[PDB]
């Protein structure tokens, strides 16, 4: 058990150094080395992979390696990802090699040909490296052709594929950090905001908050998180589509109240020019007329128990505003009225 | 409805005039369909002075419950609408005395000083020197 601590840490070492360029010293003997130690992983990951308490030791041994480097400073390294990661260490050891210009000629030579012999041994019991290879480069040129003849933006994010993938490596990637429980996934999501590209990890974390659940601890976790940080709210119901908060809303009842609470606010920052009989802001970013009615259009069109909840709360900030029923005073006549 | 005091069903109306003088034109005989008004009901001076009432007449109210914002906006609108109705920027310059006086008023004295009846109907005149003030110049010579 503490054999594979020693073994693994000291290949994660090796691993982490493979793709920075300080390359000469390296030779066969260092490649031979790296092979049989991810042979030996790849067998670990087989043998006692499942349903052992060496199992957990080793995420613990991994996440808190994962959490120490941090994504923050010194480098952000990526690493071997989790569990699964050490089946294939292997593979990433071989693709970042051969990235690495540095690489030595004799070096080149030997490990090309310890990864693709040949079919000198076509007859190989164990699927062997060079087949692994392969298989990548083929679903890996699968997935260009199927992107560029024949793939297409989904509407319905939630009915697309790249963003309903890129919220399950999330979701995996929270699932860890919870059992961990050494940093909460606030801190996390905090960095992420900061690091990332907004407008992409919105709609991710908007079709997060909808995957039926894979062990709902995850979505449960975002809500906190968004609630928790007003700001980065106010930029999600501004960015995305009216059905994707529609459906937000229906299944988690938590961002009803404070969504509607926006809306008003907006509503509230308007005002009326009679020559052109339009509802229009002051201010450039202020949402239009145009996109207030459709959200509010979405909204009704719900289930039961949002649908009330929102129609009652324009007959209160109406009556706030005058109870006129004549258009052109009450943005929100406005609206109940343009609702038939 | 003004004079039977009630400020709701009033503000009703001044603003159902107002939308039936901008969501609608009058001047629209596209098809020789009937007998019309010839004269009184599609003078451009009928609408600019009828709009410059509607206005006036709303303004009013928006001060009757404290809505200055509001009215500022009508009585503006007024002006910028019809320049010598001039009943427009009295009720405009009484705002702007009351909140925010100097470079405002000023400026549009020099405007009026600048600017200086043809054929509106009666039921018109008489509503605006009905609604007008007395001490309208007196005003405009402070």
């Amino acid at each position: 058990m503490e054999s594979l601590l020693q073994h693994l840490d000291r290949f994660s070492e090796l691993l982490a150094v493979s793709s920075t360029t300080y390359v000469s010293t390296w030779d066969p003997a260092t490649v031979r080395r790296a092979l049989q130690w991810a042979r030996y992983l790849r067998h670990i990951h087989r043998r006692f992979g499942r349903h052992g308490p060496i199992r957990t030791a080793l995420e613990r041994r991994l996440h808190n390696q994962w959490r120490q480097e941090g994504g923050f400073g010194r480098g952000p390294v990526p690493g071997l990802a989790n569990f699964q990661a050490l089946g294939h260490c292997d593979v990433l050891l071989s693709l970042r090699l051969l990235e690495n210009r540095a690489l030595g000629d004799a070096a080149r030579y030997h490990l090309v040909q310890q990864l693709f012999p040949g079919p000198g041994v076509r007859d190989a019991d164990e699927e062997t490296l060079q087949e692994s290879l392969a298989r990548l480069a083929r679903r890996r040129s699968a997935v260009h052709m199927l992107r560029f003849n024949g793939y297409r933006e989904n509407p319905n994010l939630q009915e697309d594929s790249l963003m309903k993938t890129q919220a399950e490596l999330l979701l995996e990637r929270l699932q860890e950090v919870g059992k961990a429980e050494a940093e909460r996934p606030a801190r996390f999501l905090s960095s992420l905001w900061e690091r990332l590209p907004q407008n992409n990890f919105l709609k991710v974390i908007a079709v997060a908050l909808l995957q039926p659940p894979l062990s709902g601890e995850g979505s449960q976790v975002l809500v906190h998180w968004l609630l928790g940080n007003s700001e980065v709210f106010a930029a999600f119901c501004r960015a995305l589509p009216a059905g994707l908060l529609t459906l937000v809303t229906s299944r988690h009842p938590a961002l009803s109240p404070v969504y509607l609470g926006l809306l008003t606010d907006w509503g509230q920052r308007l005002h009326y020019d009679l020559q052109k009989g339009i509802w229009v802001g002051t201010e450039s970013q202020d949402v239009p007329w145009e996109e207030l009615h459709n959200r509010f259009q979405s909204l009704c069109q719900a289930p039961p128990p949002l649908k009330d909840k929102v129609l009652t709360a324009l007959e209160t900030c109406k009556a706030q505003d005058g109870d006129f029923e004549v258009p052109g005073l009450s943005i929100w006549t406005d609206l109940l009225l343009a609702l038939r | 409805w003004v004079q039977l005091g009630a400020q709701k069903v009033a503000i009703s109306e001044f603003s159902r005039c107002l939308e039936l003088l901008f969501r609608a034109t009058p001047e629209e005989k596209e098809q020789g369909a009937a007998f019309n008004c010839e004269q009184g009901c599609k003078s451009d001076a009928a609408l600019q002075q009828l709009r410059a009432a509607a206005l006036i007449s709303r303004g009013l109210e928006w001060v009757a419950s404290g809505q200055d914002t509001k009215a500022l906006q009508d009585f503006l609108l007024s002006v910028q609408m019809c320049p010598g109705n001039r009943d427009t920027y009295f009720h405009l310059l009484q705002t702007l005395k009351r909140l925010d006086r100097r470079d405002e008023a000023t400026a549009l004295w020099w405007r009026l000083e600048a600017q200086t009846l043809w054929s509106l109907p009666l039921y018109l005149e008489s509503y605006l020197s009905w609604i007008r003030p007395s001490d309208r110049d007196a005003f405009l010579e402070e």
